[PDB]
DNA sequence: CACACACTCTCCAATTCTCTAA
DNA sequence: TTAGAGAATTGGAGAGTGTGTTTTTTTTTTTTT
């Protein structure tokens, strides 16, 4: 049991004497009056305190082989059904995001963010990022926060946080004086708490400057390096980020690029694998459908279940797809296309296509192959990943 | 005592008493002696002859035995060792002393005991996972050293003067458990205020360290567990606060009344009796290098293309950036500190600044340097402070007097400090490193402490320009936002750009996708393996020291003078006087890369090239070409000189033909040493003799 | 820990470098068998309050020869090319003026405060590192790494006895010598205002935790700083300085140092630096026409303890008239600019000229400062007045 | 220092063993 | 068959020895101002 856990303790209430008052051959002795008159106690008095002696502890209300053995034959059958399912992409999207009307591409991007790529270690020992980062920009009336809420209530080990900090440690970490030791110690932030998980950062445009700087290291190198008085540390932050942000002045303008519509700097922009934009169209049929869906969710409600998707995700994430040679050629040609296309706006403030976007294409194709439980990435996976990435570039430009 | 043919049949005993009795004790003694004498490695080399010889060369009193070798060669000793570690380590120490005095009969003058240390024990444990089942067993743990006492003298075999008569009480052994009380004098029975005989008492070095779980192995928001460990004899000062270590030792418990009264239950204090400390930083020390390793290093230095190999070995998973790899290689190997006349210190370390666009592998370069280098400190932007970088004063945790403590720059004193997001720092935090960057010291005057610490590190920083995108319309000074005092403190100043170029983009994409294929969980010149590179680096840094005899002062002086002129013209970068000393440092670093004991014009030309190319890189687009032709035509980009050796060869052939008509390679190299053109291997690889139909052979020596 | 006994008591003070000869021993009235160790000192060799007569008469000779000022100046930081006026001012700072107490009990400062301010890579830190080693009493500290308490004096409780005690800072440790404050522009303003009293009055008045006293801090401040914009950036003028007039008036000389890009200067400087790096292996042979640092240290100590000069009457008249002229010039410059200059020209600058003349005479062990000494002092000070105007 | 607790040792005499008479 | 006088063993009184004790201020540092 760990501090903060709510646990049921089964055992005995017992009584523990003040043992410092007792003198014995083994060891000699060191506002209410205790009981008196024992030989071991001498002229002193013995006080008591109540202590619970737990024979059992459990929570109060709760490897690859390990997964396989833990789960049941019916769960195996359901996993196999999902692995063989046609339209699995859209089925998982609809199952994860029932309240969301439309935004089917954003649903796909968030699903691949959940599946994630394959982390790798270079020959020299440096690590290549496997996690996928996604940012959803949109007007405050759009579904940007609802995507984060659905992800957080679906996935285990995930954190929801605002860009503005509720604590001295915001997103990354802080150094604070211990109240018991009077000594500087780490206070963990949202990314550290979301290590090997998903961090859903709402109002990402409103970060404090310490987080605005340290998120650079946290998003790409997946570490938080601290060098302060009393503490030197490298803290693991191996997290996938799902950010949500507002345009400057509170509404989006399609005539302007995303770089002009949000306050994120180019280094921060380069970290994200996918960007999405939500504009509140004043379309009567869309409002009609939104009201229908919401009130149906409140009144009538009282494909796949979230537990089934949890089991399938946990099963599928253990796959490590490999790159076929033809899919490698497809990735190379697609990146050449993307880069030479970006050359038409590199002089005019485009979301310039760095090498991080090549590696984001690699990550997204690997996530596709993981979703299909494939041993090897294929040109179909590369094409779908390129579709999402390319559409993000085009929507970012206009 | 008859030899015991089977130690393995305990015959109902436990291991402790079984090895404590005489028969199995002598059998273990003989087996360990035979193991030390006869154990050979995969090449057939007697490893322990070499190890004991090195130990006796260096007077080190301690012998590291690999548990893998012990388990492979002599099974039952490896079987009993973790079960009864104190007893078997005592027997091993006795046997090792016998073998050592067989090899070196006079080593008793240097030592009276040999400590056998055990390494690579498979019984690895997490600190959070130690249980009562591990008590009195040899465990292996990992953690960060968070506290250290000073090296203190501890009684080991103590003698007491009698409080009344002149008798001295017999040798009593100290236990680590309790104070030894003398008892009563056997001459007269007095038991009064006895006192230690300091001169006849035997002491041992003592140091108590506290280790805790490493901060990256503890969970976020969770408090770390910790253990005390006792270091005795030559294990003291094996580590300092902040060191990541692996600790092999006996997990030991004893009664503590303080814990009993704190808990209300008979809880026993625990401590680790350390047997072997190995810093996870220094996986290979200079003492670990074997004759095979140094033979490999020295023979590999004779390749004569080793500079290109060493440059290519810097971050082998990064395409391109040859200038970055060159600068980082020079910084990683480093120059020599000098102090002419004992009154004028100049730094030997080379500082590097990588400025440029996002997604250009600057951080990956920094993490590579962190991984490859011993004594690497990594820090980032707002995560650093002036105080944390340099040094900090605190109340001591227990005694509460003000005490100075080491910051990152002090902890990296003979290593590398890596500062990512360098432009994102505060000015107050960034100005702290000036003294450490140039004067290589940190002077603190706080709370009664007035002292200077050594901070002789090499700073490698990464930064972005203003707006997160480099602008060729502007110079470096116009788009960096840093100021002249900090800009001038960086010897090598690199600009990395992410401009579109389709052929390079295609090649880079193929390299990146190939890297992702190669590293799945499963330039031309070829690099070294990284293990070999690490061994090569530490040998080059510690066993080799370049010395400058001459460097053709006119060339560098004229270069510096007109580099100052053009810097004043464009305003791109301040040049001050530090660039001259950067030239000397880079030349020494290249000499160290080649393992030269003396610097030469090859190294000087390399340093000249690095300086001129980086300065040209600081310029604008239009200005850059004019600067290129300026410094290229007038100053020294000494690529090659094949024409002189070509016509020397032609002259020698013409004279030889004229002599014969009416050993040429020896004639050629004789003339090549007479003239200052000694780098003849370049001519033998070049085309200029080949299309003129000459050829060479080191055996026949005909051309 | 060191135990000293009988005449070894007060043979050394904090800051002294020593070679101890002693018995390594345990105290004899964390762990069980742990004993605390110390050295019982049996001899002390201070590495380096007395001059042998041979050193004494040699110092008389050295003061007697006519170009002693030039010899001293060439001895200041011999590895540094150029900066002759700065080296001369540093020599004046090392020797110091003469401290005085007037009939009404008021004290006049004798020490000389010097600020080097300007471009990077101009050997300011090397000059500080030389002066800290050459001065008989000398401490080096970074402005960034210092505080008000750690510079002047700190108050703290002792774990051995619960009472408040004082611990000396940089100024107290350097009392009688020089504090070399590198990175002087980097220190906090609240920490920088701590040293005003210790700079002018040469005292540190503490009233904290019940203990109320006034310690001595009779030490020179030699400070190094950069411009507000890194380089001097000559169009900016007075905006290059963020120091207050209060602190700036306490500096006798303010050498504004600018890195001049001249081609022959750069060639000579580069050849000097290259030869300096080349010559590190040459067995450290003796040199003509200069004083070794170990000898110049002793000579400075001898002159300081022996000689306190005064101004001659005619010399004082010269100084008076020149001071009035300089004051009128400074007033008219500020009036023409319609803005106050960062460097004020005050009565402390008059007394600074007096101190510099007395230091020049003290180099020669002359009881009186001549018109020549006053002229040289005014020449050095008019570099600082150039730096003002 | 000095005044209470905590512990051991010794001596003294009270009880039980042995042998005898009522 | 009971019990009482002389000798030996065991209970415990007490004499002697050894142990333990009687909110405050200045300064730093990170984060928050
Ligand atoms: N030339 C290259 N060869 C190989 N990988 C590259 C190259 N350029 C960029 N990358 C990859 O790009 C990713 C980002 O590298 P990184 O070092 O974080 O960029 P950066 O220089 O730090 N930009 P920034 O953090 O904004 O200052 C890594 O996965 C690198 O492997
Ligand atoms: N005239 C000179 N002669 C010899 N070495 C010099 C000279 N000028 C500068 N240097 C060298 O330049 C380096 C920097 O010297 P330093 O003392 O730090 O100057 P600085 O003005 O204090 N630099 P900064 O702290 O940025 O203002 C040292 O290695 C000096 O030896
Ligand atoms: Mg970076
Ligand atoms: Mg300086
Ligand atoms: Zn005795």
């Amino acid at each position: 049991a760990q501090a903060g856990d709510k646990c049921d303790f089964t055992g005995t209430l017992i009584v523990v004497p003040d043992v410092s008052k007792l003198s014995t051959p083994g060891a000699r002795a060191e506002e209410t009056e205790g009981i008196r008159g024992l030989r071991a106690l001498g002229v002193r008095d013995l006080s008591y305190r109540l202590v619970f002696l737990a024979c059992c502890v459990a929570p109060t209300n709760p490897t690859a082989e390990s997964i396989k053995n833990q789960m049941t034959v019916k769960e195996w059958e359901k996993v196999f059904e999902m692995s063989q399912d046609k339209n699995l992409y859209h089925n998982l999207c609809t199952s994860l995001f029932p309240t969301i009307h439309g935004n089917d591409e954003v649903k796909r991007g968030v699903l691949l963010m959940l599946f994630g790529g394959v982390p790798k270690t270079t020959g020299e020992g440096t690590s290549l990022r496997g996690d996928i980062n996604v940012c959803i920009v949109g007007d405050p009336s759009t579904a940007k926060s609802q995507f984060l809420k659905h992800v957080e209530e679906f996935s285990p080990r995930a954190v929801y946080t605002s860009g503005k900090a509720s604590s001295a440690a915001g997103l990354t970490a802080a150094v604070v004086r211990d109240e018991e030791s009077h000594e500087f110690v780490i206070e963990a932030g949202a990314l550290m708490l979301a290590d090997n998980g998903v961090c859903c950062i709402d109002e990402f445009d409103k970060m404090d400057v310490r987080d605005q700087v340290a998120i650079h290291e946290a998003m790409e190198q997946q570490t938080i390096s601290i060098t302060k008085a009393g503490v030197k540390a490298t803290l693991n932050a191996r997290t996938s980020i799902l950010a949500a942000a507002n345009p400057i002045s509170g509404h989006y303008d399609r005539s302007k690029s995303l770089k002009q519509n949000i306050n994120l700097s180019a280094p921060i922009m380069s970290r994200f694998d996918l960007f999405f934009i939500l504009v509140d169209e004043c379309n009567e049929v869309t409002d009609y459908a939104i009201a229908r869906r919401i009130v149906d969710l409140h009144s009538r409600i009282e494909v796949y279940s979230l537990d089934d998707i949890r089991r399938y995700l946990l099963f599928a994430r253990q796959f490590k797809p490999k790159i076929s040679k033809e899919s490698e050629d497809f990735i190379v040609e697609q990146y050449k296309h993307l880069r030479q296309r970006d050359g038409s706006g590199v002089t005019k403030s485009s979301w310039r296509i760095t090498v991080r976007q090549l590696e984001s294409m690699i990550r997204l194709s690997e996530a596709m192959a993981r979703m299909h439980c494939c041993d090897e990435v294929q040109p179909k996976h590369v094409k779908e990943a390129f579709r999402l990435l390319n559409k993000s570039i085009i929507r970012v430009e206009t | 005592i008859e030899s015991i043919e089977n130690l393995e049949d305990l015959k109902g005993h436990s291991v402790r008493e079984w090895v404590s009795m005489a028969g199995p004790r002598l059998e273990i003694h003989h087996r360990f002696k035979n193991f030390l004498r006869t154990h050979v490695d995969s090449h057939g080399h007697n490893v322990f002859k070499e190890r004991i010889s090195d130990m006796c060369k260096e007077n080190r009193e301690s012998l590291v035995v690999n548990y893998e070798d012990l388990a492979a060669r002599e099974h039952v000793l490896a079987y009993f060792l973790p079960e009864a570690p104190a007893e078997l380590l005592q027997i091993f120490d006795e046997a090792a002393l016998e073998v050592v005095l067989a090899m070196y009969p006079k080593y008793d003058r240097i030592t009276n005991h040999i400590h056998v240390r055990i390494s690579h024990l498979p019984l690895v444990e997490e600190l959070r996972s130690l249980r009562q089942l591990h008590l009195n067993q040899l465990i292996r743990t990992s953690g960060v050293v968070t506290s250290c006492t000073g090296v203190l003298p501890q009684l080991s075999m103590v003698k007491y003067n009698c409080n009344k008569c002149n008798f001295v009480l017999g040798p009593f052994c100290q236990s680590q458990n309790q104070e030894v009380k003398p008892g009563s004098c056997p001459e007269c029975q007095s038991a009064g205020p006895f006192e230690v005989n300091m001169e006849e008492t035997i002491y041992q070095n003592y140091q108590r360290i506290r280790i805790q779980e490493s901060p990256g192995k503890v969970a976020a928001g969770r408090l770390p567990r910790s253990k005390d460990a006792i270091l005795l004899a030559d294990l003291v000062d094996s580590c300092k606060p902040g060191d990541e270590i692996e600790l092999t030792g006996i997990y030991h418990n004893n009664y503590d009344g303080s814990l009993n009264t704190a808990n209300g239950f008979p809880v026993f204090a625990t401590v680790i009796l350390a047997n072997h400390v190995a810093k996870k930083d220094n996986k290979v020390a200079v003492g670990e290098l074997t004759d095979e390793d140094v033979k490999m290093i020295t023979s590999l230095s004779k390749d004569q293309q080793i500079g290109e190999k060493i440059f290519a070995s810097i971050a082998p998973s990064i395409y391109g950036h040859e200038d970055i790899k060159r600068g980082l290689a020079l910084a990683l190997f480093g120059g020599e500190p000098k102090n002419p006349g004992g009154k004028h210190k100049v730094r030997g370390d080379i500082n590097v600044l990588l400025c440029g666009d996002p997604g250009t592998a600057k951080s990956q370069f920094l993490k590579y340097i962190e991984k490859v280098s011993s004594r690497a400190i990594f820090t980032t932007g707002q995560g650093a402070s002036a105080v944390g970088l340099t040094a900090y004063v605190q109340r001591h945790p227990v005694s509460r007097e003000w005490t100075l403590e080491a910051g990152a720059l002090v902890l990296a004193d003979r290593g590398v400090c890596l500062i990512d997001e360098f432009d994102k720092m505060n000015d107050q935090d960034r100005t702290s490193i000036h003294e450490a960057m140039e004067q290589q010291s940190i002077s603190i005057s706080k709370a009664g402490i007035v002292t200077s610490l050594q901070a002789r590190c090499t700073v490698i920083a990464a930064a972005n320009p203003i707006g997160g995108r480099y602008d060729p319309s502007l110079t470096f000074s116009e788009n960096v936002d840093l100021t002249e005092p900090i800009i001038s403190r960086f010897d090598i100043l690199c600009v990395v750009r992410d401009t579109v170029d389709p052929v390079q983009d295609e090649m880079l994409a193929r390299f990146v996708v190939g890297s992702h294929v190669r590293h799945h969980p499963s330039y031309g010149v070829e690099p070294l393996p990284q293990e070999v590179l690490k061994k090569y680096i530490i040998y080059a840094k510690e066993r080799v020291h370049p010395k400058l005899n001459q460097m053709d002062q006119d060339k560098v002086a004229k270069m510096y003078s007109d580099l100052r002129k053009e810097s004043m013209a464009t305003g791109s970068i301040p040049i001050t006087v530090r660039h001259i000393e950067s030239m000397i440092r880079m030349a020494e670093a290249h000499a160290r890369i080649h393992l030269r004991d003396y610097v030469i014009e090859d190294d000087v030309n390399m340093a000249i090239r690095v300086m001129l190319e980086s300065f040209i890189d600081t310029q604008k687009f239009s200005v850059m070409r004019s600067m290129r032709k300026t410094f290229a035509r007038y100053l020294s980009f000494r690529r090659d000189n094949n024409e002189l050796l070509l016509f020397i060869l032609k002259q020698l052939v013409a004279e030889q033909v004229t002599y014969q008509r009416n050993v040429p390679e020896k004639d050629l190299v004789d003339k090549a040493r007479q003239i200052n053109i000694h780098n003849l291997s370049a001519f033998y690889d070049s085309e200029l003799f080949r299309m003129n139909k000459f050829s060479h052979d080191l055996k026949r020596k005909m051309i | 820990q060191l135990y000293c006994d009988r005449y070894l008591c007060d043979k050394v003070v904090p800051g002294n470098r020593v070679t101890i000869m002693g018995i390594y021993s345990i105290k004899k009235f964390v762990g069980v068998g742990i004993r605390s160790s110390y050295i019982r000192v049996l001899g002390i060799q201070v590495d380096t309050g007395a001059v042998s007569p041979q050193e004494e008469e040699e110092f008389r000779r050295l003061a007697a020869l006519p170009n002693v000022y030039e010899v001293i100046s060439k001895s200041i930081a011999p590895s540094i090319f150029g900066g002759t006026d700065m080296k001369k001012a540093i020599a004046c700072l090392l020797f110091g003026g003469s401290r005085k107490r007037l009939p009404d009990g008021l004290t006049r400062r004798g020490d000389i405060n010097l600020l080097m301010l300007g471009d990077p890579g101009t050997a300011k830190s090397q000059l500080l590192k030389f002066v800290e080693k050459c001065s008989p009493i000398g401490v080096y500290t970074s402005g960034k790494g210092s505080s008000a308490a750690g510079l002047t004096a700190s108050v703290m409780r002792d774990p051995s006895s619960r009472n408040f005690i004082m611990e000396g800072g940089a100024m107290v440790l350097a009392d009688g010598g020089v504090v070399c404050i590198d990175e002087f522009d980097k220190m906090r303003e609240d920490d920088r205002v701590a040293i005003h009293e210790a700079m002018e009055q040469q005292t540190i008045s503490i009233a904290k935790a019940g203990i109320t006293t006034t310690l001595n801090s009779r030490c020179s401040v030699l400070a190094a700083a950069n411009s507000v914009f890194g380089r001097w950036d000559e169009t900016k003028g007075e905006d290059n300085i963020d120091f207050m007039p209060t602190i700036l008036s306490r500096f006798d000389m303010i050498f504004i140092v600018k890195d001049e890009h001249n081609e022959e200067r750069d060639v000579m400087l580069a050849k000097h630096v290259i030869t300096l790096h080349v010559s590190a292996l040459t067995q450290t042979q003796a040199v003509e026409g200069e004083i070794d640092l170990a000898k110049l240290k002793k000579f400075i100590a001898y002159c300081r303890v022996k000689c306190g000069p005064r101004l001659s009457a005619e010399a004082a008249e010269k100084l008076k008239n020149r001071y009035i002229i300089m004051r009128s010039g400074a007033r008219q410059h500020e009036r023409d600019s319609d803005r106050r200059s960062s460097i004020p020209i005050t009565v402390r600058q008059l007394e600074a000229i007096v101190r510099i003349a007395e230091a020049l005479s003290k180099m020669k062990l002359q009881p009186f400062a001549t018109e020549a000494d006053v002229e040289e002092a005014l020449r050095l000070f008019q570099v600082s007045t150039l730096d003002a105007a």
